[PDB]
């Protein structure tokens, strides 16, 4: 309930997912 | 079921980029206040 | 044209679609979604079931206080026994909900998926034209879920012995075998410990050879390389021979350990060594089977804290 | 709360195993 | 089915098919009740089978009352009370006495009201001693605790309306309807106790 | 027990309960006479 | 022999050698025979040699002597052994027969023709005749119905079969009237196999074993005379691979059915198991404890109904989820139980309280000791009772190691039907050596899945 | 009774019916499928000859 | 704030220490024994 | 102790009666 | 509650007639190999 | 604060995260 636990899942979920997602969108442009 | 004769590709100069950027970070200073109450 | 039946079984035995519903998908895939349906209803919300008889409830649902790691599909009540308690059976569906009929429903549903499952996999093995043995391979996981979920239940007479399904289910499931069965002494979980390690051991080291003799369809230096290591020069140098041996080793740990399990549903315990070392006048000396045996007594005392009520834990 | 996040976490797993599966990547030249 | 119909079954036959928790029917007698001669009795194969399980609950709403609500039951069927054996006595004027000694005189239960809030009890008519007229005998009984005191985390009274409706002379063999009002289970003092209001029938063989 | 005049050969039949698991090995050894052909 | 470069075959797969050559096929079945029956006299008569009859069968760890008890050969009431000369005559008699077999095997294996389908035309056979195999299979159900009807006139007319269920301890008796009804005979089959029904394993009276013996033996009889005087139809044609190693599956896969069901029944029945031999079942050992202790403590002196237990359903007394009176505690799941030593005491609804006042008569109560203290429990060592024991007691029961093995054995041969009938289907389709890798199936397919 | 059950549990009814009609649906549906491969059993090639079939 | 040492003893006056946890324990038993060694009191578990 | 002896005695002459039969069928070169 | 016994009924006959019937379809041809 | 700072994280993190996938799939092809 605390609110450090659910901003850091938050952040783990997301920041992986746009880099993933930048590296992902790079190889296929190219 | 064919290829769509409708294809075309986005684009966004570095330009575009800081533009975006510098305005998502402006408009969260101005109303981070705010929100915050 | 053909018929309609004619238009279905090409349908069905068609290798053109994405996943192939076979003979045996027919019935796999219902099972299987219903199974997986259920269990995730059930997961997320159901009230806590009475899994001793004993008129005290366990919840195990994310709606009622639990996490993910303490979440678990509590097994059937003990006053049920091995009766069959389908939905129609009871007189309310929350009557089905507090005696823990969906641990059944998912249980006989999910071992129908996977007996469907392995024929699907010789199925399609066959319309491949393929050696159809993945099957006997896949068989040795298909019998410990079989010896953990249903053959267990039948020899203890109740299916609230079961395996949960849950993360700390698992865990209080193999506490609670341990405590009354003694397995670690056993000689078939031995050996399934044996075909555990060993596999993980020759996954690593053919993955190993195989990746670094793959220079710039495995060369003859590996080989040379594993004969200079251990000094085992021959002993695997066909590439069949090879990947034979990889498959047969945890298979066959798996079938005896599955075994052992089945043959502990009956009552046929493991090793037993306490009380073996006695001093010359008849006193007794402690081994480490010992202190394993205070271990177990430790686990048996408070395995169920108000369901028995005779000295001796028959059941 | 923490039963919404523990579901949109299992959630968003299952969809990312069903786009591995369908929306995969087409082997050529196996 | 009577009294007849149930003996004349095997086991093997009851098996399965809950006539076991039920009640035989007096279908024979008279509704009369004055056949019945005055005169002290054994009452033997005293048994009783409830039909509703309302249990008094407070109302959500603020505006509400306190009120009696229905219930769904959760243990499968063993909820019957039999084999109890006590002394029936009935007296020439109207008046008539009721007691309980042994048996099978208790049954753990559980019950859901609506909302979810499943709640438990022991049903029990245990020490019971009634006196008063043909329809309408009242008296009280002992209710033990839930659980015993041996029990681990991971006396109270209840009153009872009994009332003969039917009496067949020749072969004794009286029913009737009885309601009662007990308290819920107090076990570990976690909760006030409840109310619990059971109306249902009862069979007795008097000889 | 044996009947009485069956007595003497009691140890025989202490031997052949495990008689036909040797047969098997039997088996082997036939193979290791042919050199495996 | 052969060896591999003649018949492709490598050592370790030798037997596969002899699909096409019936002489020594027929030999190593024979011999194979002949091995059965000399394990079955050896054994009969180590058993022989070790029994003592004045403690019980399932004391000394003896598995062929109950069965010949069952039988109903040397045994008086309760299950006490009168004499044992009859299990001696059976040891020798298997053991005389099993040399005659061997040598016949032996003979067929070493001298005998290769193949016997020119020599000996009625005895050949060719794997996809698909009339021959009909015969022999007709030839062998009628053997088997007349083994059927040999057990059934065993029962009825030369002496009569232990009956566990008669008055007071069973003792040999005489089965005048078996079912032959049709509805009851057939409702064991269809029954559900889950707890209260329990499928075939619910059989309770001797009656309806040897109805249903009648039945199977007048059945099998007409379904061999039917197989010999017919061919399978364009269906069965359809929808069959029509080779040895489809015969040898299909064989394998109903045996393995038929340890499974062995195991199932040998750990649940008490009837056609009597527990005067077998030892109690795992249900019969925890009614009995709990039989035992409301009997000692209403000796002493209790109120049984009214012993409320520390959960508050019932310390001796509660009822089950149907409505019965049975017996509380954790045996809550071993309430449908049924044993000649407990069911005088059950009434139309349950237990009676009366007659469990005064209604137990002391052969009951000693029954019940005795089971109680021999419960199926036990250990590899051959120690007993729970894992957290002392080294004091050699006990195992029979029943536990019966189940046990042919559970494993049954896993085993369903293994083999999975093995068997995938080369078999692989082989018949032409595909069982690898792939062609010149007209790869595969390779022809449409991409993409 | 304070509900009411189907009371079919430990009866070990044949193939778990104690209704009519669920032997009648058991039956219809057996017949409609049979029905149906009957009639579709002429694109599936007759084994008419004595000796066909897949074989070894 | 401290507390203070705190002494235990019976009704004989014979005096009483509490065994310490060691640190492996998560949950331990309170013990009180005396000077000897020899347990004289506990907790008797929760409803023991 | 006799018993014993005769219980031995028996075993390793009914396990030599095995492969004395390879043996001889070696030495006089049979179809083995 | 028995109209969901029938449901249930009809379904699982339905879906094991199908694989019943499915395996006397000529199955064993349905390889791809030549013979 | 949880709400404010949760809206003012997202805020931040996905839109630009959408504006670097759109810049580095332009930035591919030179
Ligand atoms: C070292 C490591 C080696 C590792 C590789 C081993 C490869 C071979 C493995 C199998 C070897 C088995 C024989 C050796 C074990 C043994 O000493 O075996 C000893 C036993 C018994 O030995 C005798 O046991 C006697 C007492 O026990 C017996 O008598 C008692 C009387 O109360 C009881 O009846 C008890 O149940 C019964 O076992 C005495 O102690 C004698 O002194 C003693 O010689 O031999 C017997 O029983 C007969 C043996 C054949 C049994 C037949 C097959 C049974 C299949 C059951 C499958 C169950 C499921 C799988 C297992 C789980
Ligand atoms: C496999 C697919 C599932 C099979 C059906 C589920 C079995 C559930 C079960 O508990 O079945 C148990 C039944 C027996 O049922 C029992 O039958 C008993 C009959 O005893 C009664 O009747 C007896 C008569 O003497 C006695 O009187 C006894 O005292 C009395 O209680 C009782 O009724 C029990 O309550 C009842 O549970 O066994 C049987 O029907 C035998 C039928 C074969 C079952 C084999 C199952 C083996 C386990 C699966 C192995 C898969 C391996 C896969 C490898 C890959
Ligand atoms: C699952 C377990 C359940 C519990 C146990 C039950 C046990 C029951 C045992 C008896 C039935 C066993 C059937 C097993 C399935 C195999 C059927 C099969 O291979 O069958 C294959 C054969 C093939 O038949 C052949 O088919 C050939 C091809 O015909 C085709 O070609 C012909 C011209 O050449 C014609 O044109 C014809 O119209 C056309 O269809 C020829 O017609 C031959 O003459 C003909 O003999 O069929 C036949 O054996 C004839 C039909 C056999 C009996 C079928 C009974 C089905 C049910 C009947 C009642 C239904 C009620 C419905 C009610 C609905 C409303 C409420
Ligand atoms: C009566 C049933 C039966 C029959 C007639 C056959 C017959 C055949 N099988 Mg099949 N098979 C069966 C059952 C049967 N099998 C079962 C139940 C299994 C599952 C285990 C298999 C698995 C199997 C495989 C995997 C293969 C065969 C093969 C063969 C062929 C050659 C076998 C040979 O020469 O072995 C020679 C004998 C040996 C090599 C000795 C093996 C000894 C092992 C270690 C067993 C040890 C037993 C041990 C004491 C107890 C085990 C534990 C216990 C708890 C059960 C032959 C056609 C082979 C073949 O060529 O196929 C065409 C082949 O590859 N079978
Ligand atoms: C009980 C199981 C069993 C049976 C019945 C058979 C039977 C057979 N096998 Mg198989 N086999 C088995 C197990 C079995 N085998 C196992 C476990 C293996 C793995 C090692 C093999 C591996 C194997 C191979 C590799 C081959 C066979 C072959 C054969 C056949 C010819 C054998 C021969 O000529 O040897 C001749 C052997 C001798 C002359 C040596 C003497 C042996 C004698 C007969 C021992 C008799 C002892 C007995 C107590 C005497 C009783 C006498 C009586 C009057 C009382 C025969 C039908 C061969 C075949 O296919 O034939 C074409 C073949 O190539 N087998
Ligand atoms: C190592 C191998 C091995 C051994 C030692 C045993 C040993 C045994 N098995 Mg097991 N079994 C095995 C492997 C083995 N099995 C395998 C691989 C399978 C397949 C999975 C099975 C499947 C199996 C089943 C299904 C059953 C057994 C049973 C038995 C027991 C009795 C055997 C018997 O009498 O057969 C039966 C004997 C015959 C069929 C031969 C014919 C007998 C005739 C017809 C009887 C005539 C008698 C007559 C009435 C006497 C009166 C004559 C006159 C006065 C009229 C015995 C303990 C039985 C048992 O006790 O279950 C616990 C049983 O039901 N076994
Ligand atoms: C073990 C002995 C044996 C064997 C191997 C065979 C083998 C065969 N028989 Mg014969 N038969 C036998 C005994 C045997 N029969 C006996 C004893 C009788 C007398 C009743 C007959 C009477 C008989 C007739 C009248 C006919 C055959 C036919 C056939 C052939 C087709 C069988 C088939 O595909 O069934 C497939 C079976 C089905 C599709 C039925 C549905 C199967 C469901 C799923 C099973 C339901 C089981 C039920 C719930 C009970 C549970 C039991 C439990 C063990 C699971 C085949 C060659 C037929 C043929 O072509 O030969 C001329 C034929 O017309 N048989
Ligand atoms: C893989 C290994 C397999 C090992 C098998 C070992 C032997 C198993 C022996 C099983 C015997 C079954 C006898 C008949 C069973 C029966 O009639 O069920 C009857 C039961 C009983 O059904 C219940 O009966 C109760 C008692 O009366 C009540 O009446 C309930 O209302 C009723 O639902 O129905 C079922 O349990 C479901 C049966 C169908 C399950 C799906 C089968 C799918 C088969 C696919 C392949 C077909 C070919
Ligand atoms: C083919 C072959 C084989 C096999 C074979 C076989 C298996 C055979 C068998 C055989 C047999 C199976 C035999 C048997 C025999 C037996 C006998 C010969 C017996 C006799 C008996 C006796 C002599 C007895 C006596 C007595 C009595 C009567 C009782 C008491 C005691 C006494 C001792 C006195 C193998 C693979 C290995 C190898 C190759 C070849
Ligand atoms: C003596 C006895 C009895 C009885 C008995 C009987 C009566 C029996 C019968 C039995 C039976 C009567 C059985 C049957 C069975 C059947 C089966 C088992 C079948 C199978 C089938 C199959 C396997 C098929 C498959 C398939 C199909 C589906 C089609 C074609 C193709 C295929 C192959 C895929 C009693 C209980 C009384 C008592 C005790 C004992
Ligand atoms: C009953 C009886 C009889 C008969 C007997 C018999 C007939 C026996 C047989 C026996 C036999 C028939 C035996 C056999 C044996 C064999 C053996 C004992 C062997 C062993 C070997 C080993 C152990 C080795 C192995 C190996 C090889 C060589 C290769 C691979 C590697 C190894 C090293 C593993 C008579 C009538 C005389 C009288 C007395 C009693
Ligand atoms: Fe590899």
């Amino acid at each position: 309930v605390n609110i450090y636990g659910l901003t850091a899942t938050a952040l783990f979920i997301i920041i992986p997912t746009s880099f993933l997602l930048i590296l992902y969108v790079k190889t296929a442009s190219t | 079921a064919r290829p769509n004769p409708n294809k075309q590709v986005v684009e966004l100069n570095r330009t575009s980029l800081y533009w975006g950027l510098l305005l998502i970070f402006v408009l969260a200073v101005l109303f981070s206040s705010y929100i915050f109450n | 044209n053909s018929s309609l039946w004619a238009r279905f079984c090409e349908w069905i035995t068609s290798t053109e679609n994405r996943l192939y519903i076979g003979w045996f998908g027919v019935i796999m895939i219902p099972c299987l979604l219903t199974a997986t349906s259920v269990f995730i209803i059930a997961f997320i919300a159901a009230p806590p079931v009475d899994i001793d008889g004993i008129r005290e409830p366990v919840s195990g649902s994310l709606l009622y206080g639990n996490n993910i790691i303490t979440g678990a599909v509590i097994p059937t009540s003990n006053a049920i026994g091995l009766h069959f308690y389908p939905i129609w059976e009871a007189a309310s569906l929350d009557e089905w909900l507090y005696n823990g009929g969906p641990y059944q429903l998912i249980v006989c549903h999910f071992l129908l998926g996977v007996y469907c499952y392995m024929g699907r996999e010789w199925e399609l093995s066959f319309r491949l034209g393929m050696r159809p043995w993945i099957a006997v391979a896949y068989s040795a996981p298909v019998a410990a879920a079989s010896a953990v979920f249903l053959v267990y239940p039948i020899g203890q007479g109740s299916f609230s012995d079961g395996m949960p399904l849950g993360i700390s289910g698992t865990f209080n499931f193999m506490i609670v075998f341990q405590a009354e069965h003694n397995i670690l002494m056993h000689p078939f979980h031995m050996l399934g410990v044996a075909g555990v390690f060993g596999g993980s051991l020759f996954s690593a080291m053919h993955g190993s050879l195989v990746t670094s003799s793959l220079i710039r369809y495995n060369i003859v230096a590996a080989h040379g390389y594993f004969g200079r290591l251990i000094f085992q020069y021959a002993s695997f140098n066909n590439s069949r021979s090879l990947h034979f041996f990889l498959a047969a080793w945890p298979v066959i740990g798996i079938w005896f350990t599955a075994l052992g399990l089945s043959t502990m549903a009956f009552n046929l315990n493991g090793f037993n060594f306490n009380q073996s070392v006695v001093d010359s006048q008849g006193r007794v000396l402690n081994t480490w089977a010992d202190i394993i045996n205070r271990a177990n007594l430790g686990m048996e005392v408070m395995h169920e804290r108000n369901a028995h009520n005779f000295p001796l834990d028959l059941a | 709360m923490e039963a919404l996040v523990y579901t949109f976490l299992l959630v968003g797993t299952l969809g990312i195993i069903f786009f591995s599966i369908f929306f995969r990547d087409p082997p050529r030249m196996i | 089915l009577t009294f007849d119909e149930i003996q004349g079954l095997t086991y093997l036959q009851v098996k399965g098919s809950g006539i076991a928790n039920t009640c035989p029917v007096l279908e024979s007698g008279t509704t009369n009740l004055k056949e019945l001669k005055a005169g002290s009795y054994k009452l033997e194969n005293f048994c009783i089978e409830p039909t509703s399980f309302t249990v008094k609950e407070e109302s959500q709403f603020k505006g509400g009352e306190t009120e009696f609500v229905k219930t769904k039951l959760m243990t499968r069927l063993t909820y019957t009370l039999d084999a109890m054996s006590g002394s029936f006595k009935v007296g020439s004027d109207g008046s008539a006495e009721l007691k309980e000694d042994d048996g099978i005189d208790y049954a753990a239960t559980t019950v859901q009201l609506p909302g979810g809030e499943r709640v438990a009890f022991l049903f029990t008519i245990k020490q019971f001693d009634g006196k008063g007229t043909l329809d309408g005998i009242k008296g009280d009984f002992l209710v033990p605790s839930y659980r015993g005191s041996s029990f681990l985390d991971p006396a109270l009274k209840g009153s009872a309306v009994f009332s003969v409706a039917k009496v067949d002379p020749v072969t004794g063999e009286i029913a009737g309807v009885f309601e009662s009002i007990q308290p819920s289970d107090t076990d570990l003092g976690a909760k006030p106790p409840k109310d619990i209001k059971v109306t249902g029938l009862w069979y007795a063989q008097l000889k | 027990k044996l009947p009485e005049a069956y007595a003497p050969f009691a140890p025989i039949v202490d031997v052949l309960p495990v008689i036909p698991v040797f047969f098997i090995l039997l088996a082997f050894v036939w193979q290791a006479a042919v050199s495996f052909r | 022999g052969r060896d591999q470069e003649t018949t492709g075959f490598a050592w370790w797969s030798g037997n596969a050698r002899l699909i096409n050559l019936s002489g020594k096929l027929l030999g190593a079945h024979v011999a194979h025979a002949g091995l059965i029956v000399f394990w079955a006299g050896a054994m009969n008569l180590f058993e022989v040699s070790h029994f003592v009859p004045e403690k019980p069968m399932y004391e000394q760890g003896l598995i062929l002597l109950p069965h010949i008890a069952t039988l109903g050969y040397g045994v008086g009431p309760g299950g006490e052994i009168i004499d044992t000369f009859p299990y001696f005559v059976s040891g020798v008699l298997h053991l005389i027969s099993s040399a005659v077999l061997g040598f016949g095997g032996v003979y067929h294996s070493l001298i005998g023709p290769e193949t016997l389908e020119e020599s000996y035309p009625f005895f050949g056979y060719v794997w996809k005749d698909k009339n021959k195999m009909t015969n022999i299979l007709g030839y062998h159900l009628i053997m088997l119905g007349l083994g059927a009807w040999l057990l059934v006139w065993k029962a009825m007319y030369f002496g009569g079969v232990y009956d566990t269920w008669a008055p007071g301890g069973g003792d040999v008796r005489v089965i005048t009237n078996p079912t032959t009804n049709a509805a009851v005979i057939f409702g064991y089959l269809v029954k559900s196999p889950f707890g209260g029904d329990g499928w075939i394993c619910s059989v309770d009276n001797m009656e309806d074993i040897i109805g249903g013996h009648i039945w199977i033996g007048t059945l099998e009889i007409l379904g061999g005379i039917w197989h010999i005087y017919t061919t399978p139809w364009p269906w069965a044609r359809r929808a069959f691979v029509w080779s040895g190693e489809a015969y040898l599956s299909y064989s394998l896969g109903a045996i393995g059915v038929m340890g499974f069901i062995a195991c199932c029944m040998s750990w649940f029945n008490n009837t056609a198991y009597p527990s005067e031999f077998y030892g109690p079942t795992g249900p019969e050992a925890s009614q009995s404890q709990a039989f035992t202790f409301l009997v000692r403590d209403q000796r002493l002196g209790a109120n049984v109904a009214s012993a409320q237990g520390p959960t508050g359903l019932g310390k001796y007394l509660m009822r089950s989820p149907t409505g019965e009176i049975i017996f509380g505690g954790e045996t809550m799941r071993f309430w449908d139980f049924r044993g000649p030593w407990l069911e005088p005491l059950r009434g139309p609804n349950g237990l009676d309280l009366n007659k469990l006042k005064n209604d137990i008569q002391p052969w009951q109560e000693r029954r019940a000791a005795e089971y109680m203290t021999h419960a199926p429990l036990g250990s590899l060592n051959s120690v007993g009772g729970v894992a957290t024991e002392i080294n004091a007691v050699n006990f195992v029961s029979p029943r536990s190691w019966l189940a046990c093995s042919h559970f494993c054995l049954g896993f085993f041969f369903f293994i083999g039907h999975l093995w068997h009938a995938g080369r078999a289907r692989a082989a018949a389709a032409g595909f069982e050596k690898g792939i062609d890798r010149f007209d790869e199936p595969v390779l022809s397919m449409r991409p993409l899945d | 009774l304070v509900d009411e059950r189907m009371n079919g549990d430990g009866t070990g009814r044949p193939f778990g019916v104690n209704d009519p009609v669920l032997g009648w649906v058991l039956l219809g549906v057996f017949g409609t499928m049979w029905a149906i491969w009957f009639i579709g059993q002429k694109d599936l090639g007759d084994f008419e000859d004595a000796d066909d079939g897949l074989k070894l | 704030g401290w507390l203070g040492h705190a002494s235990f003893k019976d009704q004989e006056g014979r005096e009483l220490f509490v065994r310490r946890m060691p640190t492996f324990f998560e949950t331990f038993p309170v013990l009180l024994l005396d000077k000897d060694g020899i347990v004289r009191a506990d907790v008797p578990f929760r409803k023991a | 102790n006799i018993e014993l002896a005769l219980t031995l005695v028996s075993l390793v002459l009914v396990v030599s009666a095995g492969p004395l039969v390879v043996v001889l069928l070696s030495a006089r070169g049979g179809n083995l | 509650m028995l109209t969901l016994k029938i449901f249930v009924y009809t379904v699982v006959t339905f879906f094991v007639c199908l694989f019943i019937f499915g395996f006397l379809s000529n199955d064993p041809a349905r390889n791809p190999g030549k013979n």
